[PDB]
């Protein structure tokens, strides 16, 4: 294992947290002359702040809107927070680490904190299936090899 | 008479004699759809 | 205007939920960099809302100002709002009841909406002391030189 | 039939925390075969310790089992703890602080953390309807007649 | 032995969830008595199972020990199971796609789940470590000296 | 067995490495301190 060459790339967890949260329930006691079929329109966005040397702050929003149409269910968006140590990578790679894996990191907790505000404000719970950009070239690069075989046992 | 033994502690609570359960307030929440208008990430 | 002095009333817990929440960590990673406890300033605003015929909803507003040296720590608000089914009482009983009495039953829900927004933010844990209105509320009749003004209303 | 001596007392909230924590989903990839709401039986349990003099530690237990048809969907439990501090009540008006009033502390807290562990399981919400404790300790009892808090005024 | 991207395989993200949620905190008011510095062992485990007609549940078995010696803080465990319809590759990549790629989808959610616990137990935030499980097992098969960054297409 | 099995799943991963903690900076917060009074007016 010659470690020469930046393909691993140092990243480091130092923190994440929420920076912001937020909830609104206009139509709350409505909720019972409501009809629960409002449509989820999801809203992403990703940020970046250096911090320091190596170390960039990236902050992961999402916003849920659920409405039947002005007869709205909730807005709940939640500025997930992330100070992470970037090294090895730079520029359009970089770009790729902060505005798609990084935002991925964040996004279970903003997704948890926004489903727990749901619950909070008593609306149907609904989960976002996972959306990976980051990952999606490692679905397109496929490697080289295929064949595995011999295993079974050595004693 | 001050029986210094009893203290202040006559009583754990160890049970809430909870014989009416439900689920929430008669009104059904459980209902919504709508995600994903498209399909999974290949 | 009523005094209303009558236990025939009835008085049910129909459903308690969060109108609006906020969390605000503006200088995030900077008062992290801080290694002290925070100045929490306790912020108390109330509403409420008729839904129906002695059917009225109160939102209880506890907000977090907290601040460490001259410069933020985190901001919190949660307007927690709870449907009480109150019949049998009007008048400045009602205005007990809906002003002292639900507020301190929305009260321990406030603190947790509160308590998991500084726990997200991996600020230390906020418990707010337990406040009854209603013993504040007795001795307010007898302190009174004059005046007398208050706002609830609430969508 | 009341006979509860009213005092000025002293309380205090030391520390609330979750103890323990159980999300079973023995059904997990069979759970999308089952399409109701599901028969959920939720149950209540407190186990009480006294940690020091004045000064002891309730925690409230609350379980959570559901199946649709004849078959598990999901189980769930958590277990909040608290350490509370208390002078000046005694008998029936201490029995009665760690028999509802602390119970009702730690509710909002259990209850919200299952619905954030149904979350985490991507299915339909789980939240707790609002458990009278205190009417629940008179029903254990059938009516509050105590009396206590005596003037051991020596010199 | 290289160019041989036939449309073979299949591959889809039908559910990443909590098949499982633990945490135990023994000693959680007796956290209060000890010093705040416990030894992190984070604990890894990885398994498939065939549901359907190639399609198999990959669970990550995360597991976060907190103990000063005998002396344990808390303990955490997060069976962060997810469903994937996989086939149409073969021996390497297949092993490669439940075992390094399948884990490493459940990785970020896994972590969350841990975190949160950790939080409501009033404990310090616990931050898993990103182990690339992709990254290492294509590194020590041959690549021990060898880089391979990502063509950036719009679609 | 001793003659052909091979599983669909096999995995060897006998280059299991990866840190450990990543904790430096042990800011003291747990619970907040300065919060309220010792008034908690009943």
């Amino acid at each position: 294992m010659s470690e020469q060459n930046n393909t691993e790339m140092t990243f480091q967890i130092q923190r994440i947290y929420t920076k912001d949260i937020s909830f609104e329930a206009p139509n709350a006691p409505h909720v019972f002359q409501k009809d629960w079929q409002p449509e989820v329109k999801l809203d992403l966005d990703t940020a970046s702040s250096q911090l320091a040397d190596d170390v960039y702050e990236v902050v992961l929003r999402v916003t849920v809107t659920a409405s039947l149409g002005e007869e709205t269910a909730f807005l709940c968006e939640v500025q997930q927070g992330g100070i992470f140590s970037i090294a090895g990578i730079e520029g359009t790679q970089m770009a790729h680490c902060l505005g798609a894996y990084c935002p991925n990191i964040l996004f279970p907790y903003a997704r948890e904190c926004i489903t727990s505000m749901v619950s909070r404000g008593t609306f149907p719970q609904l989960n976002l299936a996972p959306v990976n950009f980051d990952a999606l070239f490692m679905n397109y690069l496929q490697q080289q090899a295929g064949e595995g075989t011999e295993e079974h046992q050595d004693a | 008479d001050k029986a210094f033994q009893d203290k202040l502690y006559p009583f754990t609570w160890d049970a809430v004699r909870y014989n009416g359960k439900l689920i929430a307030y008669p009104i059904a929440v459980e209902a919504l759809s709508l995600i994903y208008n498209k399909d999974l990430l290949p």
